[PDB]
């Protein structure tokens, strides 16, 4: 590289922070986001105790913090810790000023405006970047696909939308949101695991669980016989390591966990599952495009890389389908950062080049140019 | 065969190339001179009295009057042209491409730059 | 690490081992005077940023055959220093354009094997079968014989 | 109409590049110095249309081009 | 001793990240072995349904071709009576 | 071919262009005359997309697309549109520069002046053809017959109308034009349909229903038996599959759409069916020629298609006209392109080579030309 | 140092097992991929082929339709003229 700017494709999200310069195939730096200020009293002096550890940093000194998460559900509730983290970011993961590059952040549908607002407003006034544009999180997955039409279902740790769109046209009335996500699971599974007599409580051992649900939790292809079978024989029991020893047997959790996802109801909630959101969001569309977005359904987002998804999924769907349509599901193995490669491959661009919030029109029309033609 | 022949002959071609589009420039400038010495015939109208000067003025007039309606009729075909262009690269854009997405790489190996940072620099290459 | 290792062949094959010492001095344990399978395998496998073997096997599917790893010397070469990335952006398209519009002499919007030979001929390259041969395999993907503007486009993709 | 809007064009560039040439009560030098300008706007006119000659040419070929290629798209 | 165990140790690292990779590996190719068969299934009703649909073609043009010879027989009787 | 000229025989109808060089068997290129603007928002960047999809293009992505016909009734209510139209028919589906051809436009019956005169200014100043020459819809339908009497019945989508000739002497004071055509039967069967269930509103769906009654709808023979056989057995229940699945199965739908033809008062228009406006046509002529107009009915447009209707329209003339006259009713297998083959032919005589009108007669009189002696 | 001797010995056999059973695994994964390979595009040719057929047997059913009526009323005409 050399002359030239080259922009900055940051991908907020809830859970990790993904990085990296536009143009590339990966984000350089993935951390996640939590920021934790120490609980202790510290007695030891001239340690170099810091005041708050972010990213990956408080990830080794979880022991003594009591990490926080910014962002709940794709909103943001806490600014200065957001601040914080962007901070973080720029300065100390990529070690590029921000008064060179071009930033293109991420953000769910149908979030409040006065959080994309307040982004925009950090984003210009405080790291004082050259110019910022805000993308929705699901068309940069559909970019990343190589597709043009499709339905995307992006489950990802804060909330998981479902945004249809056809060549190229997004249909802004059949986005159906729905704020079960990753975390939700987590919670989840750290209440199940009671019943075996492991007791996880402290906001740290919420990633042991996180851990756990990652590494052992699968989609069951058919929960009524996985649930007779795991009841009788043994041969589900598989076992983990503490960070200290004492190993646990996890049982029919495994599957259990993941499936609140097709029964939002084992968590209270009332709506219906991302087998069913998935048809009810085709169903609102047009009636000649429904059989394209049924051939061309799209998973993205973290929480879609259960073992045994990709079916469970297009089971459910085909039941509730048609049977004449053919129902297929994409699902490509570099899912988790599919969106930030759909930012990247939309940043590189030559005709998405005019389309940036240039800080000359802030200054004109004030936060509020965003919900402008500059979307 | 090799690689590094087919590179040699693809910079050859590029160079012919180049060469007949310098050729091809210094053709269209060479022809633009012949149609200067060819419509625009020498004009000298010294001497003559204003009546003469009138009429070849009114006469000049018209004939510019008709070499402009020629020019809005043959600028008109280009906006055609333009036009048709933009559809036929819509129409490819459409058809031709779908998955001619571009095909980008950032994700090099620094394997040369970490043995050169941790090993000295006894490697003359990188 | 192309045109590198292009130019470091102006000198013998035997550098090639001193590249050995250097790699042993890092995972010592090498004596075939080359990367070898067990070095090129571990080094790909623990080097901290893991090249999948998906990418592995399509960077290696330019040159390997076999779809193995493993190959001799000048063809190792060929494999692997073409791995790394070099070229930027392949240049400016409109000017491959407007360079193949000059280059079709029959205005059909295709370059036969007689505009081949003739392209050879005005680069005043000497006549040689075996790349007369190579460049009517490689520009002639729908084996007509002849070669179109987005062939010549991937021809040249890459190339300065 | 565009129709009506192509006439509105044509007659407004009737009334709009072309001048006034009566320049009758005009000096002798000065007439001839108008006679030069005259000169050198047919001048700029014929460069003008000749540059529309090759872009045309040009266009003509590309789209002969285009269309080759549409025909090798299926 | 206490070298011989600090090397120990880095080997216990290393197998530990052996184990993940082997792990990771078998659980790819039991999910594709698994689709295989998914996609085995699906090429077979394939198959089926095509041979099903040639059978109602021929089917079809034989049909066809009688009735159009009963037709041609209709019309000269029709023109006769005419 | 090579040198010489040949016509462009245009034919812009009102549901489909049909359009071709004159002296072939078929028109070249068929698609339907719809403009239709996206009406959604768009969020992919570069995608290529155009501000109005014309001719056959609309009819695939008519999910996105609100489809407008740029004639309502015959006459042209959307001069733009139709411009568009006629542009896309000459440039992209023929190829054919208009500075170098003929053109044979074709109009109905009794249209208002306006339309006609519009029409020819367009064409010569536009478009700028040699000449232009427009000719009434039925006249063209008795050509193609190779007949030169005969009352031919044009019900095409727009306007059914009914123009009586003899021995090539049309006769002006017998033209029964009625506006009830193809499309009165669409919204008609898209508003009985709505009797089982199915709905359709959008302008797209239209296209579906209109797909409908050209695959499954037919005339009855006799009405009244068919309605009695219809609500007692089943045999009659054909179904059909919507382009997303979901089949339908249309019932007694199935005849009584096109019985609307001979009995407008189901749509609630006042006028007499296609089986007596024919009648009355016939009965305004002389007293001398009844007996070859009763004898050389012709069927034309595309209306006249449906399965049976031959039939129905020969048993309702024959319980009108006296008994001692043979009603005998011309249904060619070509009836779709019946009004362009006639064109076609028409403009392939050496006779006619001189009735085109020059552009310098144009010059010299104006659009007002048409009425004048070159008709 | 007995109980470090006896830690590294059985770390460097379990790494081995290790290493050996993720080659295996990688082997097999390899096949199966192909296999995969090979039969996603037989799905596809079989797809495509109930395509076409589908297309003929349609086209088929609608000529006949046409054929039989045209058939049925010259059934009719024809009794009536005898
Ligand atoms: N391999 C995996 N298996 C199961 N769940 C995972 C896996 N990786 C991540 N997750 C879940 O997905 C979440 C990360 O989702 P991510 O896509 O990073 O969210 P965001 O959209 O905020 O970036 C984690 O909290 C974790 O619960
Ligand atoms: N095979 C068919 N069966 C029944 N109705 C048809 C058939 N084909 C066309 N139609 C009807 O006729 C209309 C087309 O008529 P057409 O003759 O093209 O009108 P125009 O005179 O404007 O060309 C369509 O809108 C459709 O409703
Ligand atoms: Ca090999
Ligand atoms: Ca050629
Ligand atoms: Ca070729
Ligand atoms: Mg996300
Ligand atoms: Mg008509």
């Amino acid at each position: 590289d050399d002359e030239e700017t080259t922009a900055l494709v940051c991908d907020n999200g809830s859970g990790l922070v993904k990085a990296g310069f536009a143009g590339d195939d990966a984000p350089r730096a993935v951390f996640p986001s939590i920021v934790g200020r120490p609980r202790h009293q510290g007695v030891m002096v001239g340690m170099g105790q810091k005041d708050s550890y972010v990213g990956d940093e408080a990830q080794s000194k979880r022991g003594i913090l009591t990490l926080k998460y910014p962002i709940e559900h794709g909103i943001i509730t806490n600014w200065d810790d957001m601040e914080k983290i962007w901070h973080h970011t720029f300065y100390n993961e990529l070690r590029v000023a921000p008064e060179e590059h071009p930033t293109l952040l991420t953000e769910a549908p149908l979030n409040p405006k006065a959080n994309r607002e307040k982004m925009t407003q950090i984003m210009f006034e405080t790291f004082n970047v050259p110019a910022m544009y805000v993308a929705i999180q699901a068309v940069l997955s559909l970019y990343a696909s190589g597709r043009t039409t499709g339905i995307v279902l992006d489950s990802g740790d804060g909330v998981t939308h479902n945004v249809p769109i056809y060549e190229g046209y997004a249909l802004p009335h059949a986005i159906m949101r729905l704020d079960l996500a990753g975390r939700d699971l987590t919670d989840y599974l750290m209440k199940i695991l009671t019943e075996r007599g492991y007791s996880f409580v402290t906001t740290a051992e919420r990633e042991i669980v996180r851990d756990i649900k990652e590494k052992l939790c699968y989609v069951a292809l058919d929960f009524e016989n996985e649930m007779a079978t795991a009841a009788s024989s043994s041969s589900l029991e598989k076992s983990y390591e503490l960070p200290d020893g004492q190993v646990i047997t996890i049982g029919n959790e495994r599957f259990r966990c993941p499936e609140t996802l097709f029964q939002p109801s084992f968590i209270g909630m009332e709506s219906a599952g991302i087998h069913e959101t998935t048809y009810n969001s085709i169903m609102k569309c047009d009636i000649d495009i429904r059989k394209d977005l049924y051939a061309n359904n799209v998973l993205s987002g973290g929480t879609t890389m259960y073992p045994g998804i990709a079916d469970r999924m297009q089971k459910e769907i085909t039941a509730l389908a048609p049977s004449t349509m053919k129902i297929k599901i994409i699902a490509p193995p570099e899912r988790k950062y599919s969106v930030w490669i759909g930012g990247s491959i939309l940043a590189s661009l030559s005709t998405f080049q005019q389309m940036w919030i240039s800080k000359q029109e802030y200054d004109e029309a004030g936060p509020s140019i965003v919900h402008r033609k500059c979307f | 065969i090799s690689a590094s022949r087919k590179l040699q002959l693809k910079t050859l071609m590029l160079q012919i190339a180049k060469q007949e589009l310098e050729r091809e420039a210094e053709e269209r400038r060479g022809e633009k001179g012949r149609a200067l010495s060819t419509r625009c015939q020498p004009l000298e109208l010294a001497g003559l009295s204003f009546a003469e000067l009138q009429d070849l003025c009114r006469q000049l007039h018209a004939r510019v009057d008709k070499v402009d309606e020629e020019r809005y009729d043959v600028e008109a075909k280009v906006t055609k042209n333009i036009t048709e262009i933009a559809d036929l690269n819509q129409k490819i854009f459409d058809l031709r491409g779908k998955f001619k997405r571009p095909t980008l790489r950032r994700v090099r190996i620094s394997a040369d730059a970490m043995m050169q940072a941790l090993l000295g620099a006894r490697a003359k290459e990188t | 690490d192309d045109i590198y290792k292009a130019a470091v062949e102006q000198l013998t094959e035997e550098q090639k081992n001193e590249f050995k010492a250097a790699f042993d001095i890092f995972v010592l344990g090498a004596e075939d005077g080359c990367i070898s399978t067990k070095e090129l395998g571990k080094v790909m496998r623990m080097l901290g940023q893991n090249p999948t073997p998906e990418e592995l096997q399509e960077m290696i599917d330019e040159v390997d055959e076999d779809g193995s790893g493993t190959v001799d010397f000048d063809e190792f070469l060929v494999m692997m220093v073409r791995c790394m990335k070099d070229d930027s952006k392949g240049k400016s398209e409109e000017e491959l354009s407007d360079l193949f519009r000059m280059f079709d002499k029959n205005a059909d919007g295709y370059i036969d094997l007689e505009e081949l030979k003739i392209m050879l001929q005005a680069t005043g390259e000497t006549i040689t079968e075996d790349d007369i041969e190579e460049l009517m395999k490689d520009g002639d993907k729908n084996n007509d014989g002849r070669i179109d503007y987005d062939e010549f486009l991937e021809f040249m993709k890459g190339v300065e | 109409g565009k129709r009506q809007t192509e006439r509105e064009k044509k007659k407004k560039i009737l009334a709009e590049r072309r001048k006034v040439l009566a320049i009758d009560h005009l000096n002798e030098d000065q007439l001839r110095e108008k006679a030069k300008e005259l000169w050198q706007s047919i001048y700029n006119l014929e460069a003008e249309k000749f540059d529309l000659q090759e872009k045309f040419k040009q266009q003509k070929y590309e789209i002969n081009v285009l269309r080759n290629r549409i025909n090798d798209n299926q | 001793a206490q070298k011989d165990e600090e090397k120990m140790e880095i080997q216990e690292i290393q197998l530990k990240e052996a184990k993940h990779i082997a792990e990771d590996a078998d659980r790819k190719y039991e999910e594709v072995a698994r689709k295989l068969v998914i996609i085995e299934s699906d090429l077979e009703r394939a198959e089926e349904r095509a041979e099903l649909s040639e059978g109602k073609c021929a089917e079809l043009e034989e049909e066809l071709k009688t009735v159009t010879n009963n037709l041609k027989s209709l019309e000269a009787q029709a023109e006769k009576y005419s």
